[PDB]
C-alpha cells in the first residue's frame, strides 16, 4: 500500500 | 491457435481480456500464490518469498522463483496471465508479456480474495465450498478460544517492520485475519484506532503501553529479542508479567491465503489456550 510494498 | 478468452473489470476499474482457463500462471504478488495453488491452478512462477513460509515453501518445490522486477525471468516461463500488486513498478512491461491482473491489496478482505481467485481461474463453486468450511470451523475454534481467555480480553498485534516497531488493523496479515477475523476476539481499541484507515501501523515504542492488551501476539518466533520487547516497558506490561505472550513466526504469518490460515488457525489456537492457562 503507499508507504510499504502493498 | 487462440485460448478462448472472457473479460474482466480489474481493482482500477479497466476490462482486460484474460483466459477462460489460465493454463501458465506467473504469481509475481505472492499475495495470490496459495489461493491460486490452493484451486488448482498451474503456475509456471512464483515470487520467491514464499520460500520464507513454514507452509508455502514445500508447495512451490519446481517451481521458478523471481525477485521484484524480473521481467526477464517472468517472459521465459511463457506466462498466460501474470498477477502483481497496484504498487508494481513493472506494470507496462509485464503487459507487453502476458494479460496483467493488476491487483489493488487493500481492495479485497481476505475471504473476498479467494473469491476474487476464485473468479479469475473459473472455480467460484470451489471457493464457495472451502469458505463454508472455513467459517464453520474458526467459529467453533473462536467460541472455544473465547471461553478460554474471556469473553472481553483484548488482543494486540505486534510486528518488527523495517527495524521499526508495527501493528495491524485485521487484514494486513501477520495473523490479523485469523485473530479478528476468524476467530471474531477483540482488538487492542488503541490499535484499532490507529490502523482503521490504513489498515496497519508504525508504533512509537515508547508509547506501546499505549496499544499493549490482554494478550499480545508478536511476530518474533525463532528470532533474536526484537528492540520492543527488550525494553523496561515491555517487561512491565501487563501481558508481560501475566505469561500472556503468544509468539509467532513472521515469514509464515504474513500470508493470508488458505493454507497458511488453517496453519495459523491452529497454532493461535493453540497458543491462546495455552497462554491463557
Ligand atoms: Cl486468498
Ligand atoms: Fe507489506
Amino acid at each position: 500500500g503507499g508507504g510499504a510494498a502493498a | 491457435m487462440k485460448a478462448e478468452t472472457k473479460s474482466y473489470k480489474m481493482d482500477d476499474g479497466k476490462t482486460v481480456d484474460i483466459p477462460k482457463d489460465p493454463k501458465r500462471i506467473a504469481v509475481v504478488a505472492p499475495t495470490y500464490a496459495g489461493g491460486l495453488k490452493k484451486l488448482g491452478a498451474n503456475i509456471v512462477a512464483v515470487n520467491q518469498q514464499v520460500d520464507q513460509s513454514k507452509v508455502l515453501k514445500d508447495k512451490f518445490k519446481g517451481v521458478t522463483k523471481i525477485g521484484d522486477g524480473d521481467v526477464e525471468k517472468v517472459a521465459k516461463e511463457k506466462p498466460d496471465l501474470i498477477i502483481v500488486y497496484s504498487t508494481d513498478k513493472d506494470i507496462k512491461k509485464y503487459q507487453k508479456v502476458a494479460p496483467t491482473v493488476v491487483v489493488d491489496y487493500n481492495k479485497h478482505k481476505y475471504l473476498e480474495q479467494q473469491e476474487m481467485l476464485g473468479k479469475i481461474v473459473g472455480k467460484e463453486d470451489k471457493v464457495k465450498a472451502w469458505k463454508k468450511d472455513w467459517e464453520e470451523t474458526t467459529a467453533k475454534d473462536g467460541k472455544e478460544i473465547k471461553k478460554a481467555i474471556g469473553q472481553d480480553a483484548t488482543v494486540s498485534l505486534f510486528d518488527e517492520f523495517d527495524k521499526k516497531l508495527y501493528t495491524y488493523g485485521d487484514n494486513w496479515g501477520r495473523g490479523g485475519e485469523v485473530l479478528y477475523q476468524a476467530f471474531g476476539l477483540k482488538m487492542q481499541p488503541e490499535q484499532q484506532k490507529l490502523t482503521a484507515k490504513a489498515g496497519w501501523a508504525e508504533v512509537k515504542q515508547e508509547e506501546i503501553e499505549k496499544y499493549a492488551g490482554d494478550y499480545i501476539v508478536s511476530t518474533s518466533e525463532g528470532k533474536p529479542t526484537p528492540g520492543y520487547e527488550s525494553t523496561n516497558m515491555w517487561k512491565n506490561l501487563k501481558a508481560t508479567k501475566e505469561g500472556h505472550i503468544v509468539k509467532v513466526d513472521a515469514g509464515t504469518y504474513w500470508y493470508n491465503d488458505p493454507y497458511t490460515l488453517d496453519f495459523m488457525r491452529k497454532d493461535l489456537k493453540e497458543k491462546l489456550i495455552k497462554a491463557a492457562k
